[PDB]
RNA sequence: CCUCCUAAAGAGUAACGGAGGAGCACGAAGGUUGGCUAAUCCUGGUCGGACAUCAGGAGGUUAGUGCAAUGGCAUAAGCCAGCUUGACUGCGAGCGUGACGGCGCGAGCAGGUGCGAAAGCAGGUCAUAGUGAUCCGGUGGUUCUGAAUGGAAGGGCCAUC
RNA sequence: ACUUACCAACCCGAUGCAAACUGCGAAUACCGGAGAAUGUUAUCACGGGAGACACACGGCGGGUGCUAACGUCCGUC
RNA sequence: UGCCUGGCGGCCGUAGCGCGGUGGUCCCACCUGACCCCAUGCCGAACUCAGAAGUGAAACGCCGUAGCGCCGAUGGUAGUGUGGGGUCUCCCCAUGCGAGAGUAGGGAACUGCCAGGCAU
């Protein structure tokens, strides 16, 4: 039947890129699926959010026999 | 009348036509008319210029459409006002960007395929060129 | 799956927790002919102690290799050497093998031995 | 246990001399034997299933697994985890204990028996045959059984070839065409 | 919608309750499970009764 | 209210633009420990067929996920069993997202609990819809208040309708 | 059961098409760090006072419409 | 020090698949037995325990081999930020960035810790 519906956008997307310095807690990705998969210092919420678990400068890499993405927190 | 037998949705955004064709030589015949154009060919305006060609080979040879119109194209009726939704589909259309060999033909000698081509290019919206096989 | 294939999926969830808490581990691998036992430390490519049956000083004073005996040898043999290096707090990496019979009887012998787990 | 010695002493013998194998573990082993009923009109008389469990529980001294609909097929009219027939996997001593019963006791009380197929093996050595009467095993009592039934027989071999699964079946004297 | 309210209450004797839905008709029998009393500050049995 | 596209590779972005869905469900369909792995096609097989159940091979997640879509998912988030109530109470470094009212994510601390040998995991469900401010009133609790004083009514506070 | 000038999914080779396809993938833009020069602090916070919430055309990228409108609806200058 | 094998990692297809060959003293595997520990919505298949008669058949490891996967230039092409222009639905010029596909070619992994067998 008829259309002219749709939903409130989520504001989904990376919150802190790589190198940023981050505070123990601070969200860096806001994502549907695991896009991003928790990696050292990162902890992941229900909603798959990718948090930091210590304080410290976000780091992006690939990982893995499947090639995945990783969210790690280095110390700074 | 060629049209897709099933689509994955109705109706499709206008879009744009820009850059060159896919689809440049010769793979199938031993001639083509390829499009120097750009522009929608309309499943009727297909048909025509095959009919044509079909008619000048007396239905010898072998004959190749290169181009399929996938496109939907929707309509506003008149005493229609703006807005209310997206109009009807109408007919199909098949985008073209210059270059493209919209036919092909083989099994026929060289001055009756050019002949024959000359009688399906007066059928089509678009400036076409007479194209011959090449080796690579 | 095949046997090794299944047992390494078994093996991969407990082992992927234990690199993200970064503890040392004491790995044990079995087979129906002898049984091992290496303690790994937390980067995973190096080994700090270990003990088994395919030692000529351990075989030695067995009946037979692949059994809860032999089991119960090599896990006070790991932890004995273990804590002559200072290493006291360990977590057990059943390795996709039941924590039963042979595992367990190495186990709950490191356990005796005086390693932490 | 007495086939089992047979396959040792005498079956391993004949097939290692017949096919030239470098390896004894290159010789075709009997894995499995599986029987199945399949009921499908347990959907109906849900007590149809249970007499066919406790039927193929005789036939091999081993409780039967009842097999569910795996998926919903609107041919049938049947809904996916629904009790459609039931199972029994035969190893070792109840394999062997079996399979004497089969080619010894059951298969030649096949109403007017002259010999089962040779040609149905799926094509990588394993055999599939079908009883239709399961009063032919005298585990069964024909005063007792409540309706006629049937099942299927599956063994399951390590042979390679058709070629090879059917000289293994052969040389337990299997009554073949 | 067919799922009604009910609520949970402390065998401990303090007035604390949890509160749960229930679907009434699949599931006739009264709820029992064991769940913390912050008042006895122990975990205690906890009963269905009407919302 | 939720999902996708339009949306121009951070967020956001309109139209009586293009397509769909929600206004619930579940005491297990929740927690944990242990285990398991689909779809589809080919070959063989009682009744039995294009398709039921059984066996082998190819295949490799195209299956499945209570439901729309999208992102996820094998260490499975998919499927099964044992024990269970963490579908805990108080809090909360630090963040996200909003004009605001709000809404969301959160390691960690305290008390108490379940599962596991243990490391550990659990503050509901793969995630994102499943909703209703305030007022007024009802029920239970309460080191509060109690119009001379002691009570009480009524009010507050906590829980809830 | 046998067979046919018909139709024919899958699979293989060849050729295209996609806003709601992706085994690829820019230019830009955006977030963060450091450094100089420049810029009447241009920045942030708090406080006093507002106006404004009918926009228009042109360029680029689109939806809608007929790639019609001095049309209509977003983005960006 | 070399060869071989097992375990645990790095790396995540130049590392995988296929085809051919090859290995059992040791290791690994199949294997033998099963009352029992423990196990099967049935089954000692798997899990598991007690072993050593057999075999490297399968699996697994190693060696070889470009049928496939995979990696992959150079050059050209497509696009595009800025400035300019035309016949402005689409293009062109200056400048900077510059794919995807295909082509030549590469390619039968590389590496660390520990343990065991053998040899000098
Ligand atoms: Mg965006
Ligand atoms: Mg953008
Ligand atoms: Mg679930
Ligand atoms: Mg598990
Ligand atoms: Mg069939
Ligand atoms: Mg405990
Ligand atoms: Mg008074
Ligand atoms: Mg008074
Ligand atoms: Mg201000
Ligand atoms: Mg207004
Ligand atoms: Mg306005
Ligand atoms: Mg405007
Ligand atoms: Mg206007
Ligand atoms: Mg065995
Ligand atoms: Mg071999
Ligand atoms: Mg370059
Ligand atoms: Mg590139
Ligand atoms: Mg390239
Ligand atoms: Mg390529
Ligand atoms: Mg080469
Ligand atoms: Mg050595």
């Amino acid at each position: 039947t008829r259309n002219g519906r749709d939903s409130e956008a989520k504001r989904l997307g990376v919150k802190r890129f790589g190198g940023e310095s981050v505070l123990a807690g601070s969200i860096i990705v806001r994502q549907r699926g695991t896009k991003f998969h928790a990696g050292a210092n990162v902890g992941c919420g229900r909603d798959h959010t990718l948090f930091a678990k210590a304080d410290g400068k976000v780091k992006f890499e690939v990982k893995g026999p499947k090639n995945r993405k990783f969210i790690s927190i280095e110390a700074e | 009348m060629l049209q897709p037998k099933r689509t994955k949705f109705r109706k499709m955004h206008k879009g744009r036509n820009r850059g060159l064709a896919q689809g440049t030589d010769v793979s199938f015949g031993s001639f083509g008319l390829k499009a120097v154009g750009r522009g929608r060919l309309t499943a009727r305006q297909i048909e025509a210029a095959r009919r044509a060609m079909t008619r000048a080979v007396k239905r010898q040879g072998k004959i190749w459409i290169r181009v399929f119109p996938d496109k939907p194209i929707t309509e506003k009726p008149l005493a229609v006002r703006m807005g209310k939704g997206k109009g009807n589909v109408e007919y199909w259309v098949a985008l073209i960007q210059p270059g493209k060999v919209l036919y092909e033909m083989d099994g026929v000698p060289e001055e009756l395929a050019r002949e024959a081509f000359k009688l399906a290019a007066a059928k089509l919206p678009i400036k076409t060129t007479f194209v011959t096989k090449t080796v690579m | 799956m095949d046997k090794k294939s299944a047992r390494i999926r078994r093996a991969t969830r407990a082992r992927r927790k234990l690199q993200e808490l970064g503890a040392t581990r004491l790995v044990v691998h079995r087979t129906p002919r002898h049984i091992y036992a290496q303690v790994i430390a937390p980067n995973g490519s190096e080994v700090l102690v270990a003990a088994s049956t395919v030692e000529k000083a351990i075989a030695e004073q067995l009946k037979y290799t692949g059994n809860k005996d032999a089991a119960a040898a090599v896990g006070k043999a790991v932890a004995e050497r273990a804590l002559e290096k200072g290493i006291k707090d360990v977590s057990f990496d059943r390795s996709g093998f039941q924590y039963h019979g042979r595992v367990q009887a190495l186990a709950d012998a490191a356990r005796e031995a005086g390693l932490q787990f | 246990a007495k086939l089992h010695d047979y396959y040792k002493d005498e079956v391993v013998k004949k097939l290692m001399t017949e096919f030239n194998y470098n390896s004894v573990m290159q010789v075709p082993r009997v894995e499995k034997i599986t029987l199945n009923m399949g009921v499908g009109e347990a959907i109906a008389d849900k007590k149809l299933l249970d007499n066919a469990a406790a039927d193929l529980a005789a036939i091999s001294g081993q409780k039967p697994l009842i097999t569910k609909a795996r998926k919903s097929v609107a041919g049938f009219k049947i809904r996916q985890g629904y009790p459609i027939g039931c199972k029994v996997t035969l190893r070792g001593e109840r394999m062997w204990e079996f399979f004497e019963r089969l080619i010894t006791i059951a298969v030649p009380r096949i109403r007017d028996f002259r010999g089962l197929s040779a040609k149905s093996f799926d094509g990588r050595g394993n055999y599939s045959m079908g009883v239709r009467e399961q009063i032919i095993f005298p585990e069964i009592d024909y005063d007792k059984v409540d309706r006629v039934r049937g099942l299927d027989i599956t063994i399951t071999t390590t042979a390679k070839s058709d070629e090879e699964g059917r000289a293994l079946l052969a040389a337990f004297d299997f009554p073949f065409r | 919608g067919i799922r009604e309210k009910i609520k949970l209450v402390s065998s401990a004797g303090t007035g604390h309750f949890y509160t749960t839905t229930k679907n009434k008709r699949t599931k006739p029998e009264k709820l029992e499970l064991k769940k913390f009393d912050p008042v006895v500050r122990q975990h205690v049995i906890y009963k269905e009764a009407k919302i």
